[PDB]
RNA sequence: AUAUACCGCCAUCUUCAGCAAACCCUGAUGAAGGCUACAAAGUAAGCGCAAGUACCCACGUAAAGACGUUAGGUCAAGGUGUAGCCC
């Protein structure tokens, strides 16, 4: 006669309490496994709410420093003609190659953003990349 | 709404035999006749006398085997022999069944001036065709 | 249950031997037809409904197919789709879908069984929409270039779905003819049409223009012969009984057409059938009903 | 009987990973299967925030570290139940993967319900199936949402009937009542295939280990 | 006398298809409600419809037509509760 009050406690708590009370004569098959290796959270029903005032979801947008370089690249040269192949885990786009070259040039000790951009463009041209500016 | 010889539906706790379970329009389609005689054939006579005898026999048997008949009688007429096939219950004692069989045979024979036989078929309890 | 059905089968075998002994026939070669005949003789019932009549059949035919318990002693069900509650139906759907996936990867004789037939096969209760879904899936399978490997399966769900020319007889004088009959309303007509003749039509021993002084009836007599372009080519002797003049004319027309079918070609016979010259008019007088003036006329309503 | 149970049922409960489920996967495998992709930030569910790494251009990213821990726990639970010979029922209303999940269930010897979940399959089980029917000992949701983006009613019914539920919860799901939630991507075929393969492997390992331990005990 | 106590036999919607016990679920465990087939909580014995049957077919007409509505009709078919008369 397992309690059917899924809103009152968790299945583990209800089963345990009924066994203690004597309503359940035998522990259900899963009780020992649960008690041995419980989940990281006890599954207790919680009614969801909608945030109303100044409360906001704690999810933070995933940004990286190279995102600035990527945005500048896409604004200056566009997507390009080399279509992304997202199946390959090691795929590198023209933008990613530009980002790597920009990063190493910065490591060399250059601070000017526009100079880094133009130098990276010329370096990629030397390497043999057809960086077609959109404008 | 038609009411003739229909056992109206219930909560499903009412046991009914094959005869009761079937409405009048099932006679000759799913249930036969409880009295077989030549009175009602074309060109035959004494239908009224046969009907009156049948009614009296049914009442007399009902009152003579009280709480024993498990289903309606069957009255068969062959020549002048009258055979009453009665389904009964296995509650009354066999001594009383035999006493009443002999009694009914003799009394009906003398009353209707014809050889009367009474064939009892015993059942433990009323046969339930369905639960209405 | 299974033990109950086994006991019933033993009872049936013993009773079949007993019935064979009763009727004097050989117990070994006693068939179900013989059993049915013997029971019909021994327990004559005039009940119109055949099912209500006495029956001594095999327990397999008598008792409905009972679904066996679907789990073992340990409690574990047998079919992995058990908890769907429609394990058989969904197993069939799953198999059909697998066949369709394999087909997609690689690349007036029958009908579809009714929902009742599918339910009988699956020993489960289905719904109209479930049946329609399954039939749509099977139709997709049929269209998808189903080969022998698939057609063998599909056919498990397929169910299979002209005038009768009379023989030409010969009279004593060697003349060929054909005899037929036709009924219209209460009129029944027997017509004999000879292969060769001068168009004479003798009805009840009387010439047709005398028997049927009505132009409409003479036209009805004409209609079959005129249709097949055989006016004046055949002699006819008809005997019609019952009904009025028009019913008699229609019955004779049907009988004459049926008789002439023996002398016209098959294409002409089919053309007559399409023209309606060989169909027995089922329109008959409708019985009067109690509480109303006629078959359909109702008593004047009094608001 | 006493010693048999003590050494069969309770022996594996003394080990952190008796069936060695951690080897069945790695964070890299989950990433390659794209377990880390959630829905748009607008579809996000309030209770799935703790498992969301962040939001990459309005697209949620599920923390595969938490996914690895939760998946370890869920696989260990499933393995232990299969070892104990409980009934494992796979539920999923994703018609794209109905066939796959049914095949996985048949192959691993467990049960599946990928069809329209009729009302009362679990709460009305005794009437629907029979008074002696045995309800599933564990329910594994490959898609905790039905086909109208609401939680599968089986989740609520399993909680009612006290049947533990493993469940893959996307960023728009409600893990509150799922006993063992596994935050992950339930919409990519790669992710669904990885989940099916993992559960199949864990259950088969558990069953074969149960047979091996029984043979070892009964031969001595 | 009482059809406004009834059995019995029926009219009526019905030229309908629904009535449904026993369970399950939802509503915060209120009266109440319970469906979407690319399905979203309903399952349902039983009754009815349907089917089967009569007439001339598998059509048509009969028959059938549940649960309820009109305290619908009938105490004057008969029986019967209550009440009333017994020179
Ligand atoms: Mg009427
Ligand atoms: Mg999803
Ligand atoms: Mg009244
Ligand atoms: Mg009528
Ligand atoms: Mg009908
Ligand atoms: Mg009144
Ligand atoms: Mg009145």
């Amino acid at each position: 006669a397992g309690s059917r009050l899924e809103t009152v406690g968790s299945i583990f708590s209800r089963t345990r309490d009924l066994v203690r009370a004597g309503v359940l004569k035998e522990k259900p098959l899963w009780f020992d496994v649960y008690d041995a290796f419980p989940p990281l959270r006890e599954p207790v029903f919680q009614r969801p709410r909608v945030r109303y005032g100044k409360a906001k979801a704690p999810i933070q947008d995933i940004w990286y420093h190279e995102d600035r370089i990527r945005a500048k690249f896409y604004s200056v040269y566009g997507s390009g003609q080399r279509a992304f192949d997202l199946f390959n885990p090691n795929f590198k786009s023209t933008c990613q190659r530009f980002v790597e070259k920009y990063t190493e040039l910065q490591k060399l000790g250059e601070t000017d953003e526009e100079k880094l951009f133009v130098e990276t463009g010329k370096a990629l041209l030397a390497e043999g990349v057809i960086l077609r500016r959109v404008g | 709404k038609n009411r003739a010889a229909r056992v109206r539906v219930s909560k499903g706790d009412k046991p009914v035999t094959y005869e009761e379970a079937h409405a009048p329009h099932y006679i000759a389609h799913r249930k036969g006749w409880l009295s077989l005689h030549t009175g009602n054939l074309d060109g035959e006579d004494h239908a009224a006398e046969r009907t009156v005898e049948d009614v009296f026999l049914r009442k007399f048997m009902w009152g003579t085997f009280p709480g024993c008949l498990a289903d309606q009688l069957v009255l068969k007429r062959r020549g002048n022999q009258l055979e009453i096939c009665a389904v009964v219950l296995r509650q009354l004692s066999p001594h009383k069944y035999y006493f009443l069989v002999g009694y009914s045979e003799t009394l009906l024979s003398y009353f209707y001036k014809c050889p009367v036989r009474l064939h009892l078929q015993t059942v433990p309890s009323k046969v339930v065709y369905k639960y209405l | 249950t299974e033990d109950f059905i086994k006991k019933q089968i033993e009872e049936f075998n013993i009773g079949k031997r007993h019935l064979a002994n009763m009727m004097g026939e050989d117990p070994e070669t006693f068939t179900q037809e013989d059993i049915d005949r013997a029971i019909a003789y021994l327990f004559p019932s005039g009940l119109f409904e055949k099912r209500a009549r006495p029956v001594m059949k095999h327990p397999e035919q008598i008792f409905p197919r009972q679904r066996a318990i679907q789990w073992g002693e340990d409690g574990r069900p047998f079919h992995y789709l058990f908890y769907t509650g429609k394990q058989s139906y969904y197993s069939l759907m799953h198999d059909v879908y697998g066949m369709l996936l394999n087909l997609e990867k690689h690349q007036i004789g029958s009908r579809w069984l009714i929902k009742e037939e599918l339910e009988e096969m699956l020993v489960e209760k289905l719904s109209d929409l479930d049946y329609m879904q399954f039939i749509r899936l099977l139709e997709k399978l049929l269209t998808s270039q189903c080969g022998a490997a698939e057609e063998e399966f599909v056919q498990r769900f397929r169910r299979s779905v002209k005038q009768l020319i009379e023989p030409v007889q010969y009279d004593e004088q060697g003349m060929a003819f054909s005899k037929s009959e036709g009924k219209r309303k209460t009129a029944k007509a027997e017509a004999i049409v000879y292969k060769h003749g001068s168009g004479r039509i003798k009805v009840n021993g009387i010439d047709y223009q005398l028997y049927f002084p009505i132009t409409q009836d003479r036209e009805q007599l004409m209609f079959p012969f005129h249709f097949v372009d055989r006016l004046g080519k055949h002699d006819v002797t008809c005997t019609v009984s019952g009904g009025g003049r028009s019913a008699q004319a229609g019955a004779i027309r049907l009988a004459m057409a049926k008789a002439l079918c023996s002398f016209v070609t098959e294409d002409e016979v089919e053309w007559m059938r399409q023209a309606g010259l060989l169909t027995t008019d089922p329109r008959v007088r409708e019985r009067k009903k109690p509480g109303q003036e006629g078959a359909r006329r109702k008593f004047t309503w009094k608001k | 009987s006493t010693d048999f149970n003590d050494k069969i049922l309770n022996e594996p409960l003394k080990h952190s990973d008796f069936f060695n489920v951690k080897e069945l996967f790695s964070v890299r495998s989950l990433f390659d299967a794209r377990v880390h992709l959630g829905h748009k930030a607008g579809c996000r569910h309030r209770f799935m925030e703790p498992y969301i790494f962040g939001s990459r251009l309005d697209h949620d990213i599920i923390d595969l570290e938490q996914t690895a821990t939760h998946l370890q726990l869920a696989l260990n639970f499933t393995a232990h139940m299969a070892y104990r010979k409980g009934i494992i029922l796979f539920i999923s209303r994703n018609r794209q993967f109905s066939y796959l999940i049914e095949n996985m269930a048949r192959d691993c010897g467990e049960y599946a319900h990928t069809r329209y979940f009729r009302g009362g399959m679990l709460t009305n089980a005794r009437l629907l199936f029979g008074p002696t029917v045995r309800l599933p000992d564990l329910i594994i949701f490959l898609h905790t949402l039905n086909n109208i983006f609401e939680p599968h009613v089986a989740v609520r019914d399993a909680a009612k009937m006290n049947i533990p539920t493993v469940g893959i919860v996307d960023t728009n799901c409600n893990p509150c009542l799922i006993t063992y939630p596994v935050p992950g991507n339930d919409d990519s075929p790669l992710a669904v295939h990885l989940y099916c393969r993992l559960f199949q492997t864990a259950i088969t390992r558990a069953k074969e280990k149960r047979q091996q331990v029984e043979a070892l005990y009964r031969l001595q």
